[PDB]
């Protein structure tokens, strides 16, 4: 209360208020999913549409080459973020001539995103990022936090009704490694339809689909391009 | 820098099967005066890479301590991502450039060598931020005299042994120290493989002074 | 009220955003160091809060320089903003006077560090704490813990997070003089599993490093098949 | 008086077809009177359907090329599509010109294929000024090839001759000739030809040896 | 620091600003200053508050200030507050000499401290000139 | 009170909020995108007969092929509009093509979030703009219709109404929308809109119409012609 | 390079040759000298090819941006002023610019001298370039505000033409544009070599 | 520096410093516009009279240029900063494009000032509201009005100040094409606007009037009495 | 190259300025106008740089018209001539010196006609006749020999027609016109130009 209004304010149980409100701009994001085989790195999101005839707002956003992202919550800071990450991947092939590694760039994130939540007037950015890669270690799924804090991840979901596609993605993990493109992706267009109601399905103006591996550069599939995915979902 | 003041000479680089081998003499040279004669002028960069440097010795150092700090912070992350022989070239050209860029050089010339998944990697960089790979390479008066023995070889055979491409470096060190009056009979070799690095020295060539009575 | 920024002391002469800043490390799973006869061993539970996340997601433990481990416990991103505060001041250290940063000063460094963050109103305190450790034939084994506030001390052995008494307790125990790192690194498992409430919290990861005579003054991840025996030998020792 | 530039050698050729660009360069890498390498090429891919020569000082074309290719993946994020050879070339004068007062010693002809799928080639001067040519020659041999293409592909100086449309087959071999009479003359052209052809289906790659003196 | 900022340059919900109308209050019981124009001169009248028996009486005046070479002024308020305002006025009137080689004209001298005062009032955060 | 990059409990800038709820006392503005053009249509909102109607511009040329309606505290639109011209013109000066509907804005939008009174300059933005905006136009993607709020969110839509009357104003869009309909149809649609919303009688002088076909560049409507389309209506 | 123009009764007559030349190496017969600064407006090149394009260019840019700040189209006057005020702050710096801005505003036709020394002047003719002295002794001797539009467009031509035979740094081609109240026109595009043939 | 947000949303879309910045306006006194067909003219109110009171130094109606003048109502210290911005820019215009500005420029630059003060740090906004008059190069009149949150429209008459409302009320039901068929009857047309709300009539109202091309006179005191009997007089009848 | 030339009588200042603009060896205009208006009863004639010439004389115009809109009243010639002084002695040693030669003429109320010189170092002399150029050193004598202080308006036309006519005899430039003004107790006079 007198505790949360202010990044730089401790609570007395040892909380920071802004930081878990800004995660809560995440979990009313519309959901998306990031999952891994052995090879390739997908992420699908849920596009929501204000209007009916409204496009659906852009879930998926190229970073470089290797490295595509999914974002939950404030949009702004969303794109803030993706510019930050595009041109500390421009620096690593300007300066050393090879894909900056997905972990390094995560560590870097990391550090820029604390920095506002230890300054007055500042606050924490407002979104959550799934992010797919795919370098010399094979292919990443990271998560990152309004906290500053990352994961990385077999596979996961944020934003709403997340706990449905994170269910799902605890029950069939032991098999994605081993799965092919087509597995992998239906695997995440499974458990993000768990997060609709039961009336309503996945359709080719809701879904967006991101994939990158080894044989792939990162590529954003949305409208007709994601009705081969949705065709044998049988 | 404006004035290079300890200097150091020609550094050579030749391919192998299996890796790259490099040389440089010992020697720090103030104008004509031989003045520091046990002088390593290559650098072990990480385990697939090493360096060889021509002109300013201080200005060597200065990079020798900004790549050695790269590589340990690298290094502290352990994460299995490594800069690659061809990544620190990049980086070498770059700083370079860079500081050309300001009217302000860091006033040499390197080879650098390396192994990097089967691939042996050998590139030049100067202190204008020029840049380029080849299958051998001689900096100074190493282009003169060394480039033309090492390019006549390799015309012959393109494929050279460990030992063979160590035989010519030795043959090319010694027109060296005939011919060029900075350099010094007192140098290392340094080799990358699969292994590693591993520097060598002080190594001397054999020279012959027949000629000296071959005059009348 | 009085605990709402750093820069106000309380009546009674307290620092409450600083005591706060405490609370989030006493909130957090368990870390310990020891120092023994040819180094120091670290070890943490390391909850793990979805079985979606990888083997080794969330590090609690860092090489701040080539011979300098960190282990930290509270709240994660500040602890890794300090791992790179640390790291810079270790670099700074070896361009400015040419050698490896004695632990000691690198310890007195970055607690200064963190104690310019409890005088303002316009930054808050670090909420982590955080051991370094490090091993030379010169200096011994060395084992430093640094809290919110900015204090430093120097450990035989040391524990942070919300079983903190519990570990120091157990740690107490050993002749931590006389053994060895190889021998620590057992101990250390056996105390994580003593402290760790199977109840209340159901899965966790051990995560072990160490620096010593036998790393040649390296800090490293404990290997594979060492800390799984140290683990066994712990999960048994628990009976 | 440390100089920031030396002269690297390097000669550049583009050709527009109806449906093809040609770019083409040879592959020495010279200083002074020495050989750096017999194995530099002077073209550099940018898109699908645009190639880029460069030669002069090699410090600058190494950083443009660096800098071109930062810009190019730039445009694509923010505007959703690959840059066209036309807005390249656009691109490229100004940031040769935000080096007015410490100029990139770069010549440069950029080829490929413009937005109705026609031949394209564009040429520079060091400082950005540009202008889109029928054909262009670049670099160390460029007053020796340029005249033979004023003749040979824009018929200068000829009557009674029919204006046909340029083969690629014809442009090809064009290209082999002018670069074979270059290395006779031009001290710094030499080694290797190297011809990148651009068409709807892609970019292919030619090389032809020529003198190593 | 926004607990501790009493904001000083923003308005009231009447369109009032508040320092400005305090600062007007503690003018109100500074000492008495009249001024008089004739058709053959100026003055200035003013209170004077040191008057207690052991005050030593060293400058010309206690509220009289010259400021340049054909003007004057008496100040009501706070006394380092018109230290400050005066010792302006000195410079804004030499920066003109300065610059046209003629005096200040009188109103554009009042002007320019005008703007100077409105300024505290709009922006800075600081309490107006009293 | 609390600082302007404040979040609330459910996630949100406060700030965003209000600017947001600051749109809702704007006149209302319409665009619709057909394949054979763009439209947009705004309600005037003349408060007195003293006043001249052709000094309210509340739809504005980006460029020749771009428009721009707005909704909200106009005042805060001036700087949005500036830069979107500057950044197409800026675009045609570097690249020599125009920008696309999307990209000019992104560039806008980019702009939503930059207020905070401790990170910035020494008078920097201290709030959010209290405006939504959409931008009509033809690029290489054919015709475009983008809306875009004070929260930097921006999206295409078919047809979208914006201030005091766009819920009402947008049922009627829904009802009436096809992807097949003719730019006639939709601009005769949006005035019938207008007309319902509007507290005011319709007429020539108390609104504005704008479009922007694959023909034809941005084009406001003059009385004249404004009259012409009104008599079906 | 020999650029010229000038105002009569009928507009703003504007003239260039096409030739670049980078010391004596002809770098180009087929540039083009005059830029289209909007419908009613021409800039001309003359000196440094990319410091007129560049500066050029972007007086473009700017006008019209004035243009949608404004509602109307700038004036010949403010367009050759933001020029002037541009190029200032580079003197000294070495920028080789001399250019004519030809238009027809509310004061009718339009013409100005604007260059990189400093110097705006308006003017009824002007001719610009290493060229300019030649085209100047034609052009003067022919000039009238009353020429008829063909005898303007044979004039200029002509101009341009004798400055390409007496100077090595002016040949190519002669391209010739019509500023009219309505807007410009390119009026022709003639090869030297053409020209030749017909005036002998 | 001062970097305070002060000017910030409200619940409900509300910019509070900028609602109490068009209260002072509105305790400002009373100013008229009304344009003519070839003059344009301003009055105002009052504000305090009294007889030490050296009038020159206190009037409301301010040349910004040859072409362009206005009048303000609310806060004068503020307006004195928005009069000598406004002018300095006067002059900018003048240098850079060779044209005096057009009254839609000065009024879209004072408008975009005042803006500005509404959405930067430190800074509270000004409480004024001007009417700004004048000609364009073409001849035609024109008169614009600018408020606090930097909102600008032109205007066929106006007023602004106490009273406004009212003053406004009058304006429409009086303004017409015989209103302004000549100079005096314009000039009349801003006296009676005026004469409605100004407490001892007046005795307090100043006046001023542009002409096309021949720049900015106020009327004496002896000039407005005139006006004043000759309308006071046919309103018997 | 540029010629000005100032003669003050008893109630008024007569100037001059050539009509040249000039640019290596061809003269591009023959009506140029070297003379600045800045207020009701004040003329700046300014030569010199191209570029400096200009932006130094508009940016005084400008400022001169700002201080009468601020104050409702104009700045003295002699106000005036210091002003322009100021700024150019204080951009001597700056980063944008200006490299112009002037005179400023005036006619004040109270004080009568002033012409003021200066150079590009800004010294400022009061002159009762004074002139620029390389055209100076074949005119100023002739001044010297003829003016006297109560020379009449008509006669310091005709010693001006001498000077500008020992131009066309005896200086190497071809300098055919003038532009002619004068200023007095009503304000700012065109004459017609003395041509040649
Ligand atoms: B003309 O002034 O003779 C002509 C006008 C331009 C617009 C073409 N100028 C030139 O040809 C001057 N040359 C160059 O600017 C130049 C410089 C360089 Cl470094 C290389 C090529 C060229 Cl074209
Ligand atoms: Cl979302
Ligand atoms: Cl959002
Ligand atoms: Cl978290
Ligand atoms: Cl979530
Ligand atoms: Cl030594
Ligand atoms: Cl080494
Ligand atoms: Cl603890
Ligand atoms: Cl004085
Ligand atoms: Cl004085
Ligand atoms: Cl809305
Ligand atoms: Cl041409
Ligand atoms: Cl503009
Ligand atoms: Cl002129
Ligand atoms: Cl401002
Ligand atoms: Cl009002
Ligand atoms: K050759
Ligand atoms: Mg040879
Ligand atoms: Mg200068």
């Amino acid at each position: 209360n007198q505790y949360d209004n202010d990044v730089t304010v401790w609570s007395p149980q040892g909380r920071i208020h802004q930081i878990e409100y800004a995660m809560e701009a995440v979990k009313q994001g519309s959901a998306t999913v990031g999952l891994k085989s052995k090879t390739h790195a997908v992420l699908v999101a849920l596009k929501r549409a204000q209007s009916e005839l409204a496009a659906h707002q852009k879930k998926i956003l190229h970073v470089d080459n290797h490295i595509g992202i999914s974002i939950a919550g404030l949009t702004a800071d969303a794109r803030l973020l993706c510019n930050f990450m595009r041109q500390e991947c421009l620096d690593s092939r300007f300066v050393f001539d090879r894909p900056l590694p997905v972990s390094r760039l995560v560590s870097l994130i990391g550090s820029k995103t604390q920095i506002p939540t230890q300054r007055y007037g500042r606050r924490p950015y407002g979104v959550g990022l799934l992010i797919a890669g795919y370098d010399d270690m094979g292919p990443h799924i990271f998560q990152t936090c309004p906290s500053a804090n990352y994961f990385d991840c077999r596979a996961m979901s944020i934003g709403a009704r997340s706990q449905s596609a994170r269910t799902y993605l605890e029950r069939h993990m032991s098999e994605f490694m081993e799965c092919n493109l087509n597995e992998l992706v239906k695997h995440g267009l499974r458990a993000l339809r768990e997060t609709l109601p039961a009336e309503q399905d996945l359709t080719t103006k809701n879904v967006s689909i991101g994939i990158v591996g080894k044989d792939l550069e990162f590529t954003i599939y949305d409208d007709d391009d994601v009705s081969p995915f949705l065709e044998g979902l049988e | 820098t404006q004035n290079p003041m300890v200097t150091g000479t020609s550094v050579l680089g030749v391919k192998f099967e299996g890796g790259v081998v490099i040389a440089a003499d010992m020697l720090g040279s103030y104008g004509s005066l031989a003045r520091f004669r046990n002088i390593s002028r290559i650098m072990r960069v990480n385990n697939s890479t090493m360096l060889g440097a021509s002109g300013d010795y201080a200005d060597f150092q200065y990079l020798k301590q900004v790549l050695g700090q790269m590589v340990i912070d690298e290094e502290l992350l352990g994460d299995g991502h490594s800069y690659s022989p061809r990544a620190i070239h990049s980086w070498l050209t770059r700083a370079m450039y860079s500081r050309r860029s300001k009217m302000n050089p860091l006033w040499n010339t390197m080879v650098i060598g390396g192994y990097a998944d089967g691939e042996s990697f050998l590139g030049y960089v100067d202190m204008l931020g020029v840049a380029y790979e080849a299958p051998s390479l001689a900096t100074g008066y190493g282009a003169y005299l060394a480039q033309p023995l090492l390019r006549e070889v390799l015309e012959k055979q393109p494929v050279l042994s460990q030992t063979e491409a160590r035989d010519l470096v030795e043959r090319c060190m010694r027109v060296l120290y005939y011919r060029d009056a900075r350099s010094y009979n007192r140098f290392q070799i340094a080799t990358v493989t699969e292994k590693g690095v591993e520097i060598e020295g002080p190594l001397s060539t054999e020279t012959n002074w027949d000629i000296a009575h071959m005059i009348s | 009220g009085y605990d709402l920024s750093a820069s106000t002391f309380s009546p009674d002469g307290r620092v409450f955003q600083v005591e706060y800043a405490m609370k989030a490390v006493e909130n957090s799973s368990t870390a310990i160091g020891i120092r023994c006869k040819d180094g120091v061993v670290f070890g943490v539970e390391k909850l793990v809060l979805s079985k979606l996340y990888e083997e080794g997601s969330n590090k609690r433990l860092f090489n701040v320089d080539r011979h300098v481990g960190m282990a930290v416990a509270g709240l994660l991103a500040d602890a890794r903003s300090l791992a790179d505060i640390a790291r810079e001041e270790a670099s700074n250290f070896r361009s400015n006077f040419g050698y490896n940063i004695p632990l000691k000063h690198l310890a007195d460094r970055v607690a200064m560090y963190v104690h310019a963050y409890t005088l303002y109103s316009a930054v808050r305190p670090f909420g982590c704490s955080f051991m370094l450790g490090s091993y030379s034939v010169n200096d011994g084994a060395q084992l430093y813990m640094i809290d919110p506030s900015g204090v430093s001390y120097g450990y035989w052995g040391c524990a942070i997070g919300k079983a903190r008494q519990a570990a120091k307790t157990e740690i107490e125990k050993l002749q931590m003089k006389e053994m060895t790192c190889r021998d620590i690194v057992k101990e250390v498992a056996k105390i994580i599993y003593i402290v760790h409430d199977e109840v209340k919290d159901k899965a966790f990861e051990l995560e072990l490093s160490w620096v010593g005579e036998l790393t040649n003054g390296r800090h490293e991840i404990v290997p594979k098949d060492i800390r799984e025996e140290a683990e066994k030998y712990a999960k048994e020792s628990l009976k | 008086r440390f100089s920031p530039y030396v002269f690297n050698g390097g000669t550049i050729l583009a050709i527009a077809g109806e449906d093809f660009a040609i770019v083409a360069s040879d592959t020495r890498l010279s200083e002074g009177f020495s050989i750096h390498t017999r194995d530099s090429p002077k073209c550099y891919k940018l898109t699908d359907k645009t190639v880029i020569g460069c030669s002069g000082f090699h410090g600058d074309c190494l950083t443009l090329t660096k800098i071109i290719e930062a810009r190019l993946k730039m445009y694509k994020h923010s505007n959703n599509k690959a840059m066209t050879t036309g807005a390249i070339a656009a691109m490229l004068s100004t940031i040769l010109y935000s080096r007015r007062f410490f100029p990139y010693y770069v010549y440069n002809i950029i080829g490929g294929l413009d937005e109705e799928g026609k031949g394209a080639v564009y040429s520079f001067d060091p400082v950005g000024s540009y202008q889109r040519d029928s054909f262009k020659a670049g670099g160390s041999a460029s007053a020796m090839l340029q005249p033979l293409l004023d003749n040979q592909v824009g018929f200068k100086n000829m009557q009674n001759v029919e204006h046909v449309p340029l083969s690629l087959d014809r442009a090809m071999r064009l290209v082999k000739d002018v670069f074979i009479s270059a290395a006779e003359r031009d001290v710094y052209t030499g080694d290797a030809l190297r011809i990148c052809i651009v068409t709807k289906e892609g970019i292919r790659e030619e090389t032809v040896s020529l003198r190593k003196d | 620091s926004r607990r501790y900022d009493s904001r000083t340059t923003i308005f009231s919900p009447e369109g009032r600003l508040y320092q400005v109308e305090y600062a007007m209050e503690a003018i109100g019981h500074a000492g008495t200053c009249l001024g008089i124009l004739a058709n053959d001169g100026v003055l200035l009248a003013a209170e004077r508050r040191n008057i207690h028996k052991l005050l030593d009486e060293v400058f010309f005046s206690e509220k009289i200030y010259k400021l340049n070479e054909d003007m004057a002024c008496s100040v009501a308020g706070i006394t380092s507050d018109a230290n400050v305002l005066t010792n302006e006025l000195r410079l804004i009137a030499q920066r003109y000499l300065l610059q046209y080689q003629e005096p200040i004209p009188c109103e554009q001298l009042v002007t320019a401290l005008c703007d100077i005062k409105q300024a505290y009032t709009q922006f800075g955060g600081k309490r107006p000139f009293g | 009170d609390r600082g302007v990059n404040t979040f609330s409990p459910e996630g949100r800038l406060f700030q965003v909020e209000y600017a947001i709820e600051a749109i809702k006392l704007g006149s209302t503005a319409i665009g619709i995108q057909t394949s054979e053009g763009v439209c947009l249509a705004v309600e005037k909102r003349i408060t007195s007969p003293l006043m001249e109607p052709s000094s309210i511009e509340k739809i504005v040329e980006i460029d020749a092929h771009i428009g721009c309606a707005m909704s909200g505290l106009i005042a805060d639109a001036k700087t949005l509009i500036d830069k979107a011209r500057v950044e197409t013109q800026n675009h045609w000066f570097t690249y020599n093509e125009t920008m696309t509907v999307e990209s000019v804005t992104q560039a806008v939008s980019n702009l939503a979030l930059q207020f905070g009174e401790e990170d910035a300059d020494p008078g920097a933005m201290s709030r959010p703009f209290g405006v939504a905006l959409l931008f009509g136009g033809v690029d290489e993607k054919g015709p475009q219709l983008f809306h875009m709020d004070p929260s930097g969110t921006f999206v295409q839509c078919d047809a979208r109404a914006i201030g005091s009357a766009s819920e009402g104003a947008q049922s009627s869009l829904q009802e009436v929308y096809h992807k097949s309909m003719t730019l006639k149809e939709a601009i005769k649609s949006s005035l019938i809109i207008l007309k319902q919303v509007m507290e005011e009688k319709l007429n020539a002088t108390n609104i504005e119409l704008a479009t922007v076909q694959p023909g034809q560049n941005f084009h406001m409507f003059t009385k004249e012609e404004l009259e012409e389309v009104i008599k079906d209506i | 390079t020999t650029t010229l123009a000038f105002k009569f009764r009928h507009g703003v007559i504007v003239a260039a040759d096409s030739r670049a030349t980078a010391g004596a190496y002809i770098a180009s017969q087929t540039v083009k000298k005059v830029i289209e600064i909007n419908p009613y407006l021409l800039g001309t090149m003359a000196g440094g090819a990319a410091d007129c394009s560049f500066w050029e260019r972007l007086l473009a840019r700017q006008c019209r941006i004035y243009e949608l700040r404004n509602k109307e189209r700038i004036s010949v006057a403010a367009a050759s002023k933001l020029l002037a005020n541009m190029v200032y702050q580079y003197k000294g710096m070495g920028l080789s610019m001399g250019t004519m801005i030809c238009g027809w505003d509310k004061r009718g036709p339009g013409l100005y001298y604007v260059d990189s020394e400093g110097n705006r002047i308006s003017g009824a003719t002007f001719s610009v370039g290493s060229g300019s002295v030649y085209a100047y002794g034609v052009m003067d001797r022919g000039y009238s505000y009353d020429l008829e539009v063909e005898q303007a467009y044979d004039l200029a031509r002509r101009a341009i033409y004798q400055a390409t035979y007496r100077d090595a740094y002016s040949g190519g081609a002669v391209n010739l544009y019509h500023v009219r109240e309505d807007g410009w026109i390119r009026v022709s595009s003639d090869n030297v070599a053409d020209l030749h043939e017909k005036y002998s | 520096s001062y970097d305070r947000a002060i000017t910030v949303f409200s619940p409900d879309g509300h910019l509070f410093q900028v609602e109490y910045a068009q209260e002072a306006v509105k305790k400002g006194s009373t100013a008229v516009g009304v344009r003519g067909r070839d003059i344009v003219v301003l009055g105002v109110e009052k504000k305090s009279v009294a007889k030490l009171q050296d009038e020159r130094t206190v009037r409301k109606i301010c040349a910004l240029d040859d072409n362009v003048c206005m009048a303000f109502a609310g806060l004068t210290a503020d307006a004195r900063i928005v009069i000598n911005r406004a002018r300095v820019e006067c002059q900018s215009h003048r240098l850079t494009v060779e044209d005096p500005v057009t009254v839609e420029y000065i009024t879209r630059y004072i408008a975009s000032l005042k803006q500005r003060y509404t959405q930067s740090n430190g800074r509270r906004p000004f409480g004024i509201s001007a009417l700004i008059v004048g000609f364009d190069f073409d001849g035609t009149p024109r008169l614009y009005q600018t408020d606090p949150s930097g909102t600008y429209h032109a205007w066929k008459a106006n007023a602004i100040g106490r009273g406004a409302k009212s003053v406004r009320e009058f304006l429409e039901k009086n303004y017409t094409d015989e209103a302004i068929e000549t100079d005096d009857l314009t000039i009349k047309l801003v006296i009676k606007a005026l004469l409605e709300v100004v407490q001892s009539g007046g005795k307090n109202i100043e006046l001023a009037v542009m002409r096309r091309d021949q720049s900015l006179k106020i009327l004496n005191p002896e000039e407005i009495e005139k006006y004043v009997a000759e309308i006071e007089k046919e309103k018997e009848e | 190259m540029e010629y000005l030339i100032g003669i003050q009588g008893p109630d008024y200042v007569l100037v001059a300025s050539d009509r040249v603009a000039a640019s290596n060896i061809v003269q591009m205009k023959d009506d140029h106008d070297k003379m600045f208006k800045m207020s009701e009863k004040i003329l700046l004639l300014c030569v010199g740089e191209a570029g400096d010439t200009v932006q130094f004389a508009e940016y005084i115009q400008k400022n001169v018209q700002l201080y009468k809109m601020r104050n409702g009243y104009e700045l003295s010639p002699t106000a005036a001539a210091n002003f322009t002084r100021r700024n150019l002695a204080d951009c001597l040693r700056s980063r944008t010196p200006y490299h112009v030669n002037l005179l400023l003429a005036g006619y004040d109320e109270h004080e009568g006609p002033a012409l003021y010189y200066m150079d590009y170092l800004a010294a400022l002399a009061k002159a009762p006749f004074a002139a620029h150029g390389y055209g100076a050193f074949l005119t100023l004598s002739i001044l010297d020999r003829y003016y006297t202080p109560t020379i009449s308006r008509e006669r310091a036309v005709e010693l001006l027609r001498k000077c500008l006519e020992e131009l066309q005899k005896r200086f190497i430039l071809n300098l055919p016109t003038f532009s002619v003004r004068i200023i007095d107790k009503n304000g700012i006079h065109d004459l017609d130009n003395i041509s040649f």
